[PDB]
């Protein structure tokens, strides 16, 4: 169990970069790519966030 | 004539290489253990469309000879029609109707390129025609119906058609079996190896058991 | 399984033999220690997002 | 540590080192300059009502034509910004260039309610694209009203979203039959608005053109205008696939991709293998920047 | 795990490695044997076992 937790743990913290966090988008260039920098900064503050 | 699919119609839903790997992924697939219906070769009625179908066809030289598409067949609107032939293969989206009863023998789009058992799967997403295949063979112990085993179905057909689609028809060879069944929205659990080929499947709202293994 | 000892006034039970028994008790000491970058885990790569 | 006296032990420091960066692009070799002027600057354009979508697959997409001219009222894009389309690359890309009233330009939007929003101009949700606008005083305007443009209405019925679809039924207002024939309720579904050159400036015939991108990094046919250089590898640099921007060491790799697969991706789902779109072999990416380093002093 | 250390994610290898993990039984279990309670108050004593 103390190995499967340690490792679990870090399963879900990877798998977890693919959420958008209600942004348009999980990949970070695609907003800089697609948008300018007055909704670009509002749409990755979300996935800092 | 009904009969039981037995764990197929999984087609690769996406061009992203996965390398072992189980993922979880929400779309129009053919249910686990679902009812299909079967028709022998005498006939080819004409059969609704609805969200896809998964068409099957077992037989021995080239019987199935094609498909007719449409919503009306009474030349007023488009009809996809797809004819394979030894020479090439043509698909055409040609209104009219050309044969009485269509046999072997200003379009906006054309397009030129029981030992037989050959899957596909036709689907539309906002008129856009998507066409999967696979074409493995059975050799000996031929049993009538679905045979039992896994395989996985590698696109090949885009059109950008924005075409209307809800009937159908097939061809047969003029001078053997087919399957016909229906595409629902469902969460299919995908297993893929180190080459990337889907190798396992399991469809989440079949029974309890796979609800678990989808958790 | 229900058991029922045979209280009395005067008896006693007196072992007349022995045994010795070996057991095992396991016991977790230390776990695994990670590490995490912010800044390769956050942005990654990318000089404005940092 | 945010201190000038560091105490005895190791450290674990981020990294404050600058590592420069060399741009690489890499864009399909297709030498076509896009026909806009097909959509544009025709006699005649289509029909309002009939849907006739113009498809644009093998092109060049330059929009210094719709920049640096003119005739340019609105630029409405939704899911992508209009200053870095030269930048991106698309799948396929659909034209509706049909001519509204002014004053309905406005209605040409998701989630609204309108004559123009229920039964042609019908966008989805989950739209992406632009809409352009710009006036038509000189060609679509007539004497005693132009009737090269029908409109449909009166209809408590609202169609399916881009869904290509032809009406010639009389749409039925009343309860009793029309079956095509004129009577108690039932109007004809084509109206003329008879546009004019004395009308006021919103009852204006404009020209709009809706054009529908796809903004997946899949296997693209339409591409901004921007070169294609050499290829560096082993080295940390910037690379631009078909629009798909990242940073890092592109390698070697053994991934052996089906041949209609364009991507590999992590267990992240992050990018992690590419193909090129012109010499077709496949790239590995390694992250450029090391996390971080121990000091160990005293 | 190269996932995890591609995304900042690192584990650190502990201090004591499993050859002194044993090491330090050796001593507790030849400590334990040849002088019983003696050596855990401070200097070891002999005793046979019995
Ligand atoms: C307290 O409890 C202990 C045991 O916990 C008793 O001590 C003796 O213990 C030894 C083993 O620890 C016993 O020895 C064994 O005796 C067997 C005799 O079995 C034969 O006889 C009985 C009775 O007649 C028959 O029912 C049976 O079928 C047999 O015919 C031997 O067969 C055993 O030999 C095996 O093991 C030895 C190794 O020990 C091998 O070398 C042999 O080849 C063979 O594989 C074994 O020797 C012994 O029986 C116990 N003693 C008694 C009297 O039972 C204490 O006695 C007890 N104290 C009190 C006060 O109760
Ligand atoms: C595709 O075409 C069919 C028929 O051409 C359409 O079905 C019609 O839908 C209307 C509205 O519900 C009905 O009043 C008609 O009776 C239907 N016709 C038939 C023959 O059933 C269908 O709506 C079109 N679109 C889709 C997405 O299937
Ligand atoms: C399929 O349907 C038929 C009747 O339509 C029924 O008799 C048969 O049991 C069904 N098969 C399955 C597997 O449910
Ligand atoms: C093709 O020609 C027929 C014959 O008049 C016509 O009804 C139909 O609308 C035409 N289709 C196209 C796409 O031009
Ligand atoms: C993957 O393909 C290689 C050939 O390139 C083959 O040797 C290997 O066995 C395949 N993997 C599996 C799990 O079959
Ligand atoms: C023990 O002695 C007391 C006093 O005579 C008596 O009441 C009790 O029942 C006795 N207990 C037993 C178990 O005999
Ligand atoms: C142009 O593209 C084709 C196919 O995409 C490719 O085979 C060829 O090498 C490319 N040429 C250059 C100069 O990039």
């Amino acid at each position: 169990d103390v190995v499967n937790h340690n490792a679990q743990a870090l399963n879900t913290l990877v798998k977890q970069l693919s959420s958008k966090f209600g942004a348009i988008s999980s990949v970070l260039n695609d907003i800089f790519s697609r948008l300018d920098k007055v909704e670009a900064e509002v749409q990755i503050d979300r996935l800092i966030t | 004539a009904y009969t039981n699919s037995f764990t197929r119609g999984v087609y690769y839903p996406d061009k992203v290489f996965r390398s072992s790997v189980l993922h979880s992924t929400q779309d129009l697939f053919l249910p686990f253990f679902s009812n299909v219906t079967w028709f022998h070769v005498i006939d080819n009625p004409v059969l609704p469309f609805n969200d896809g179908v998964y068409f099957a066809s077992i037989e021995k030289s080239n019987i199935i000879r094609g498909w007719i598409f449409g919503t009306t067949l009474d030349s007023k609107t488009q009809s996809l029609l797809i004819v394979n032939n030894a020479t090439n293969v043509v698909i055409k989206v040609c209104e009219f109707q050309f044969c009485n009863d269509p046999f072997l023998d200003n379009c906006t789009f054309e397009y030129v390129s029981f030992k037989n058992l050959r899957e596909f799967v036709f689907k539309n997403i906002d008129g856009y025609f998507k066409i999967y295949s696979k074409h493995t063979p059975i050799i000996v112990r031929e049993p009538e119906d679905l045979p039992q085993g896994f395989s996985a179905l590698e696109p090949l057909v885009d059109l950008p058609i924005g075409i209307n689609i809800t009937r159908f028809q097939t061809l047969l060879a003029l001078h053997a079996a087919y399957y016909v069944g229906y595409l629902q929205p469902r969460t299919f659990l995908l297993k893929y190896n180190e080459n990337g080929t889907i190798t396992d499947a399991v469809d989440c709202a079949l029974d309890p058991l796979s609800e678990t293994k989808c958790t | 399984a229900e058991n029922s000892v045979a209280y009395s006034n005067n008896s006693i039970a007196i072992p007349t033999n022995f045994t010795i028994s070996v057991t095992t008790e396991i016991l977790p000491v230390s776990m695994t220690k990670t590490s995490v970058d912010c800044t390769m885990y956050i942005c990654g790569d990318s000089t404005e997002c940092s | 540590l945010k201190s000038f006296t560091v105490e005895k032990g190791i450290y674990q420091t981020s990294n404050f080192r600058v590592q420069p960066t060399e741009s690489i692009v890499r864009f399909p070799n297709i030498t076509n300059l896009c026909p806009f002027d097909e959509v544009f600057n025709a006699t005649r354009f289509a029909s309002v009502y009939a849907w006739n979508r113009k498809r644009i697959s093998n092109c060049v997409a330059d929009y210094s034509v719709l920049y640096n001219l003119a005739p340019f009222f609105t630029f409405k894009c939704y899911g992508v910004s209009p200053t870095k389309l030269n930048d991106l690359c698309f799948t396929n890309v659909y034209a509706d260039s049909f001519v509204i009233r002014g004053d309905e330009v406005r209605q040409i939007a998701p989630g609204q309610t309108g004559n123009i929003a229920d039964y042609n101009y019908k966008l989805p949700d989950d739209f992406t694209g632009c809409v352009i606008a710009w006036n038509s005083n000189k060609l679509d305007s007539k004497v005693s009203g132009n009737y090269n443009y029908l409109y449909r209405l009166f209809r408590k019925s609202n169609l399916k979203p881009f869904e290509r679809d032809i009406s010639t039924e009389i749409y039925q207002a009343g309860n009793k039959p029309c079956n095509g024939v004129a009577g108690f309720n039932c109007y004809f579904p084509l109206r003329s608005y008879s546009f004019r050159p004395t009308y006021g400036v919103g009852h204006q015939p404009y020209r709009v053109v809706v054009l529908s991108f796809e903004l997946l990094h899949a296997p693209a046919t339409v591409c901004g205008p921007k070169k294609s250089t050499n290829l560096v590898k082993n080295k940390c640099v910037n690379f631009n696939f078909n629009g798909l921007k990242g940073t890092g060491v592109l390698t070697e790799s053994n991934k052996k991709f089906l041949p209609f697969q364009q991507f590999g991706r992590d267990i992240a789902d992050t990018t992690d293998a590419v193909r090129d779109p012109q010499t077709l072999e496949i790239l590995d990416i390694t992250p450029c920047s090391f996390g971080g380093v121990s000091v160990i002093t005293p | 795990i190269c996932a995890q250390k591609f995304k900042g994610l690192t584990v650190l290898p502990p201090l004591l490695t499993d050859e002194m993990i044993a090491q330090y039984t050796s001593a507790l279990l030849a400590g334990t044997i040849t002088s019983g309670w003696t050596f855990g108050a401070g200097a070891a004593l002999q005793i046979p076992f019995a």
